């Protein structure tokens, strides 16, 4: 879940670029 | 009288016999005298001796553990005044931890030029607790009598005759042979001689003649050419306030010092310039210097060596040094605050430097106010600075926060693999050595090894701003060979100012100033960057971006750098504002004061203010009374050498497995009110009800004119105090007599209740007896107006009736006397 | 450093304003 | 009868497809296997098709850009033993930029003999979580799974098996979506398992098809023969590749095919170890008896040449290539990319080279802390060198702190200095230790003494604390005076120290921390001496920093110039473990006093501050407090001591209903040294029956209307009484309420009504102590005269 | 960039032709 | 050698083409 | 450390054992 | 002796060494 990257733990750069549509 | 002998200078008398008896061919002790270190004698290695020619001593005298002193009348039984002109923990006379000392032996001390006295951890020394000081000093509190055997009145006294004009003790004394000297009231506290006589002004201690100036044995104000004078014409100036000194005298101090160098000031021949006056050069004359000048602290022999910090302290407030200095100081956390501190003030050094065998520094930029160096004392091989033994340094000073020139000396860069090359040569430019006719020697041979001095820069290519956030992009940049590229680290701080650079604070083992974030390498052309996780709205950041390169066995960079840059993030709503009270101080004056927003979000506007009105409770009337960021997995983050050593060699790894692969794979060919208050933490209001509830709310505002965004609503209530018009029945007592002996007591209800009533205490007392409670409820009073008394018997009645409530009390109605009839 | 609710929808603003997000 | 398939020589398959179709004529690869660049393949080429043979490959496999390859079993369902005789770089199995492989489809393959797996470059793998590594992997050499999925989510190493924890996950084990984990027992995991699960004999390998039995499996263990797998073979028969034997008919027809060399690698065939070696090992010459390799005769020393002069090793693959050879000419580099640690594999693969006529270069070590992989090399004869003229080249080492032994092992060096820069981790002593031995005799060399030696301990003298006093603030030391043969290299010490709670303190590498970090350096001042005593005997520190009770492990090392001796590069002290004495049992925390019943208080405590010493006992100490007494002038109208060892609640008993107590808490390691005491106060809640009136009010009437009341203050009164609410009634009148003062009562004996009006009165008080209400005392009646 | 190795290197060279093969060893 | 002349330095299509066969 | 007065004298009788106290 | 040596600046063990006796 993006919460698993993101929440519990930290997205980079590129790393929220695979959650945008 | 007279000084009998020639003066001779200070000394410090240490194991040494011979030095004692040196004593007695001086008169004047011009210096200091101190008796210690004394290991080797015994009371069987002593003697007994009368120094005649002595009679005073210039400065303090120091007695420190000194074996084989019995008593005080074997070294000086002459001595009469000590003057102390210098001070030792602010005493002139100073006797510490001396023992096997039964008794004093003191005859002709009766003054005291200045300073105090210290007599503490005697345990053995008797005779300290008869001895008046209204005429040897000026005040009972300049000196300190403490631990001493007679300051508990376990010695034995005994003092001459039953003939001493003195007044357990009996008299006052020093010894069994000796005493202490009491004179009339007609005498002066400049002495008085043991005859029993007075002594002029001019004088000090004991004098040969009462009240004449031409004879004393040491004048207070001066002395010159044979007679007590008040002033000294030229070229005498004015020694420690007691003589004249000629200038030839105060030159051959100078000459024989470099005691501290004598100066020449006001007449006087002091030893330091006070603070404000430049050192006139060949005549040591203190003019006044241009602006505050701090005193200069010159170097004894030119020479000052610096092992540890506490040193580093004997520097604080001087900016001229006489001399070289050797900082080798390790360890430490922030080890260049404490240095800038140390020696910031330091504007020049005469001397040589040396950064020889140093640790725990990142920077040798730990001075602020020097430009010039002038190393007049040059090193064997005619060297100036000095860097030896030293395995890490990442920096030199650079020229926009520091100034630097040499005149003198090669440069010397020794064994300082980290010291990039580029760094020596700015410092070979910007010096001079190569342009005043020098060669320097280096060891570049050894250096430039284990650091970064190829570099690159990297251009911005797109960067917006939010509220709490910054996002940043650069041109796509990728090292030659893209296997170097092991992703970014970048370094931010909090950085108000705008000459940001990374030697700012640490530069110290295990001490850091500048935070990190990691981003990987960019994808495959995708901008490289990196978003903030969120910041402090109007506040700015020194940013910038490093790039790690895979290094060869000695050293391999393909490294870039980013330019500091401080974007500043826009403002949002402000916090609550912090410490809302409403006070009050009376019934129609409330002060309401607040302290700005803990978290400003920019210059505050103005502060708004909402507050509704309220009133007094009803029920009272029907009432009767008779993982996350914000646990922390790391609070700084370096990368440890552990982790960059595996990562290294993982890439290596890597790289070999491509290139064997590679190798054999391929082959060629075969509604409430509002107020605004602005930049104010304080509010008045004036013309409110008595006992009344009034809630404030509180906010901040950071943004009047484009829109109103503005704090949190915060919250406070104030109750106003009650006036006292309650404390008595308000209005006159409605009542008739009857002969049922009822009497109905009507009143009427004060002007305002101040919240509410508790009772009404109403007293009926036939003839004046016992004053009487009844409580008149609220209920009650409402149904029957007040009261009833339900008959009474016949008597002249009178009724004190008295308002209670939270108004106030302490006073009745007057009695109203009515007489019951039946 | 840890993004949820509304710092993360931000963030895929600020991150991705050429192209839409999704959440 | 095993294997089901010819066996094939090794092939290599790159871009054509058509070759594959040789893999289904035979299910035996002798040598090692290599798929890549299979630049034309589609999906529907690796899933309309699927070969059924391949049992064992004796070297590794190697698949590198294959496309749209989803699964192993695509290709190969039935591979079961991979023997592992030659490595792939530190590999037996490589996964390199695959783009395509969506899960695995291996699952009779549980025993790997030598090397490891190389998965990298993988943005599409799946099931990697599920492989039971520890079950397969039975050898580890530098396993690396960088570059996949599994770190971030695809499919989530899920799958609808056994699912047994033995690598620390709690998920089913499985292959395939429709396949599951295979599992058998480890003590039967060596020597391979049958397809049931269970056990199998010990000359079998891999997967088999008969439990325990060697007459049917599908690999061998020791020898293929016979169709059945044995220990040995009869000698009329020669082994070859290690898995099998063969007639003599095979190995001379090898000898002939080779005689006129037409192939580029190919030996002349001979036999040793009843085996059908291409070249007898060194210490056997190569004659012609039957094919026998028969002893040598005088010296036979194998010059093995190697390539480009000199050659690097980061990988066992490249050092098996040189086993067997006793003379080496040219150099090598050592570099240790990585990786696990080498050095046995590496002594095991190279002890057997005793001569080189080169150099030798090391870089990057990153597993050779010691020296162990040449016990033979006594002779370099240099004959190639670098241009410096160096025969041995130390750059950037950071791992080596030891060197081989020097009574066991020897080596003399003929030519060339021996380079070594940058070497922190490496002593000075080992150094000059070889300098002396290879004497390029002795001869100083061109090494830079300042860079080696800076994060290691390169000691070689000692010191020994001679006195030692040890106080709760002062620890001084003492060690034996020590000054090198030159006495002005002497520059003062290093008194190492730094918290320890027990003894775990394990000495420190050799380099220099300071500020906050663990082993504090603290420099001290050189002695000033000529080693000849002036005042003193015994150098050392007296540090004074110290807090009481606190153990620091303290040892001192010495710094000293440099020189061109063996010796002088510094002393070291042993370590000490100095705790400090205990003088202060510290300040108790938060005292907690607190009334749970009108005569219980329960006390509470945390413990001190800072621990110094066992404490001995809790001290603590309390009486009765009484109340301030105001209403005589106003008016509104030793100790006990108790002692608990290692306790942190206590609880009063004793104490009466109301009035306020006070209570010190002390803490104590001695029985004696104690504390500063800590305060804090509370009180018992009030009996509110205790304040009753008791008794009933007595009227003394006089006709003055002067009836005078005698009641009684409460049985036991609460502290004291405030006042008394002696509230009167008169039927048919308004109540009242008298406030009757505690100076009127104890003045009149409680109070007397005046004023008052003939008739039947009750009279209700209720008796108002300091804190808390009684209760309304019965009405008393009293007609009231006039 | 503008170097070919590892990745870059093949992605490079298959570039060049992907229907005539390589040299066999 | 391919890594030695296409790693280390520049490759021109010409060295590429070495490879094709 | 600063060594003055009692403290001083703590030190020197605590440190030295070869030798009596002397100050 | 020994206070305007270990008072002024930091003490030191041989400073104490030399006035012990």
């Amino acid at each position: 879940g993006i919460v698993e990257q993101c929440c519990t733990s930290i997205c980079s750069l590129y790393q929220l670029e695979n959650y945008c549509n | 009288h007279l000084y009998p002998g020639e003066v001779c200078p200070g000394m410090d008398i240490r194991n040494n016999l011979t030095r004692l008896h040196e004593l007695e061919n001086c008169s004047v002790i011009e210096g200091h005298l101190q008796i210690l270190l004394m290991f080797k004698t015994r009371p069987e290695d002593f003697r007994d001796l009368s120094f005649p020619k002595l009679i005073m001593i210039t400065d303090y005298l120091l007695l420190f553990r000194v074996y084989g002193l019995e008593s005080l009348k074997d070294l000086f039984p002459n001595l009469t005044v000590i003057r102390g002109s210098r001070l030792f923990f602010n005493y002139a006379l100073v006797i510490f931890e001396m023992v096997h000392l039964k008794e004093l032996g003191l005859y002709n001390l009766m003054n005291i030029t200045r300073g105090s006295v210290r007599i503490e951890k005697n345990n053995e020394l008797c005779y300290l607790a008869t001895i008046d000081w209204s005429r040897i000093l000026d005040s009972v509190e300049d000196n300190y009598i403490v631990l001493n055997k007679d300051d508990n009145e376990e010695c034995g006294d005994i003092c001459p005759g039953t003939n001493c004009p003195a007044t357990q003790f009996v008299e006052r004394c020093w010894t069994h042979s000796h005493c202490q000297k009491v004179c009339p009231t007609i005498c002066k506290s400049h002495g008085c001689t043991a005859e029993g006589l007075c002594c002029h002004s001019e004088c000090l201690g004991n004098c040969s003649q009462p009240d004449d100036p031409t004879k004393c044995v040491a004048c207070r104000n001066f002395y010159l050419d044979g007679r007590c004078v008040e002033t000294c014409p030229p070229p005498y100036y004015h020694f420690q306030d007691w003589r004249c000194v000629n200038f030839s005298f105060c030159q051959d101090l100078h000459h024989k010092c470099k005691c501290h160098q004598y100066v020449i000031h006001n007449n006087k021949c002091i030893p330091e310039c006070p603070s404000g006056y430049t050192m006139n050069s060949s005549n040591l004359l203190c003019t006044p210097c241009l602006g505050p000048c701090p005193k200069v602290c010159h170097l004894l022999e030119g020479e000052k060596t610096i092992d540890s910090v506490t040193s580093a302290q004997e520097l604080r407030g001087c900016t001229v040094i006489n001399g070289s200095l050797i900082i080798n100081i390790r360890g430490g956390n922030n080890l260049a605050a404490e240095l800038e501190a140390n020696l910031g003030l330091i504007e020049e050094i005469s001397g040589y430097l040396k950064i020889r065998r140093s640790y725990a520094l990142v920077s040798l930029s730990f001075f602020r106010k020097l430009r010039l160096i002038r190393g007049e004392t040059l090193e064997i091989g005619n060297y100036s600075f000095y860097a030896l033994d030293n395995q890490n340094l990442r920096q030199l000073w650079d020229w926009s926060k520091h100034n630097l020139t040499i005149t003198q000396g090669k440069l010397f860069f020794h064994y300082n693999p980290k010291l990039c090359l580029s760094e020596i040569h700015k410092m070979e430019e910007v010096s001079g050595t190569k342009g005043r006719q020098e060669r320097n020697d280096i060891a570049l041979k050894t250096n430039g090894d284990q650091a970064s001095c190829e570099n690159e820069l990297l251009k911005f290519s797109y960067i917006r701003t939010s509220f709490d956030k910054i996002l940043l992009r650069w041109e796509p940049y990728w090292p030659p060979d893209f296997r170097d590229l092991l992703g970014f680290m970048l370094f931010y701080k909090e950085a108000p100012y705008q000459n940001v650079t990374e030697f700012d604070g640490q530069d110290a083992c295990g001490s850091n100033s500048w935070t990190v974030v990691d981003i990987d390498p960019p994808l495959r052309q995708n901008h490289p960057g990196w978003l903030m996780r969120g910041l402090k709205p109007w506040t700015q950041y020194a940013i910038f971006v490093k790039t790690l390169v895979t290094f060869s066995d000695e050293r391999r960079t393909y490294g870039a750098k980013s330019d500091i840059i401080y974007v500043q993030t826009d403002a949002t709503n402000p916090s609550v504002p912090l410490d809302p009270i409403s006070v009050s101080n009376s019934s129609s004056q409330i002060i309401l004061k607040w302290k700005p927003p803990s978290d400003p979000n920019g210059n505050i506007t103005h502060y708004l203010v909402f507050w509704e009105r309220q009133a007094e409770d009803s029920e009272l009337f029907e009432l009767d009374y008779c993982y996350e960021d914000s646990a922390g997995e790391c609070c700084s983050c370096p990368k440890t050498d552990s982790q960059i050593l595996k990562e290294l060699e993982e890439s290596s790894f890597r790289k070999t497995f491509e290139d064997y692969l590679h190798n054999v794979v391929f082959v060629p060919r075969p509604h409430r009110p509002f107020e605004k208050v602005v930049n104010k933490e304080s509010l008045v209001i004036s013309g409110l009800r008595h006992f009344t509830g009034y809630r404030i709310e509180l906010q901040a505002c950071n943004q009047d004119t484009p829109e109103e965004r503005c704090s949190v609503a915060a919250y406070v209530s104030a109750r106003t105090m009650p006036e006292a018009k309650a404390d008595d029945i308000v209005g006159p007592v409605t009542h008739e007599i009857f002969e049922n002996n009822v009497v109905h007591l009507m009143w009427q209800e004060p002007k305002e209740p101040n919240g509410l009533i508790v009772l009404y205490e109403v007293s009926y007392r036939r003839y004046g007896d016992e004053e009487l409670h009844l409580c008149v409820s609220r209920k009650h009073f409402a149904l029957e107006r007040g009261c009833r008394l339900r008959g009474l018997s016949p008597g002249n009645y009178s009724v004190r009736i008295r308002a209670t409530s939270l108004a106030g009390n302490g006073s009745w109605t007057e009695p109203t006397y009515f007489y019951v009839t039946d | 450093q840890h993004l949820c609710g509304s710092h993360l929808v931000e963030a895929l603003y600020l991150v991705c304003g050429e192209r839409g997000f999704f959440y």
